[PDB]
């Protein structure tokens, strides 16, 4: 998997955190966690379980350095917790994270 | 009220601070004395007052 | 004031950060808990038998 | 300001993010970070550049570490980023974190 679809939300700062800010969001870390779900649950369910997944995952290194990027950086920040959930959640034999 | 809240503030209350006046005390020695006794290091904020309006105390009429 | 120059990040969890593996440790202490408690149970409600 | 508002996401695993999930996300990290900016506006929009507040910012030591506990710890650590933003953005005048 290589999720790689993000909107750019240049201009935006702690001000102006519009609808845009969280559309962007949404796209780069809810839905992303979704659709990893998503594979799981049809892994699951057919049993594939000698086919875990490589996850491409996309972090970035901009934490709030660049600024004026909106939720951009939240969402690079939230999806590193994602390593963290490998260990500690039941999903490691459909998915692994790179 | 002035606030000393913040950096800015902190600046504005050590002008404030540095305000003194002299006054030469009945044995000829010169005694310095703030002018804002209330405000120090430790004040967060003061208030200036004037019940004729501010417009009539001679700081702010000047 | 402090907080007036920067960010404070104040570390109240007491040490919890320390300890190693702390949902499996849990769920053993609430196991052991559990098994103490059934066993004088089970004794309390065969001698009732 | 105390945001200590926050609602139990228990037995929530990545399989369960559910219209409650995003509820408890919305209340802990996005409209939190409204609220803030909600406060600066006011500030700002009068002039009270020698009163910024300090925000306790109730942080978690829970990374993921306890488990099945929803959005929980992305909110909570979507707030660190706070720290970095008072310093990248033009509201430092306004707030102060701790």
């Amino acid at each position: 998997i290589v999720p790689f679809a993000a909107i750019s939300e240049q201009g935006r700062q702690i001000d102006g955190i519009d609808s845009k800010s969280e559309l962007a969001h949404r796209i780069m870390l809810t839905n992303l966690i979704r659709l990893l779900g998503a594979v799981k649950t049809q892994k699951a369910s057919r049993g594939y379980e000698t086919r875990p997944a490589q996850v491409i995952l996309p972090l970035s290194p901009n934490h709030g350095t660049f600024g004026s990027d909106g939720l951009y950086s939240e969402s690079k920040l939230g999806l590193e917790t994602l390593f963290n959930r490998w260990e500690s959640e039941n999903w490691s034999n459909y998915l692994t994270i790179c | 009220t002035i606030h000393f809240g913040g950096p800015l503030g902190k600046k504005i209350r050590a002008n404030y601070m540095a305000m003194t006046f002299e006054t030469v005390a009945a044995d000829g020695s010169i005694k310095s004395e703030r002018i804002f006794k209330d405000i120090d290091e430790n004040t967060t904020s003061y208030t200036f007052r004037s019940p004729n309006g501010l417009l009539s105390a001679t700081q702010f009429t000047q | 004031d402090l907080c007036q120059n920067e960010p404070v990040c104040a570390d109240l969890n007491g040490g919890l950060q320390f300890i190693p593996n702390l949902n499996e440790l849990m769920t053993r202490e609430r196991k052991n808990l559990t098994e103490t408690s059934e066993i004088r149970q089970a004794v309390t409600k065969e001698t009732a038998a």
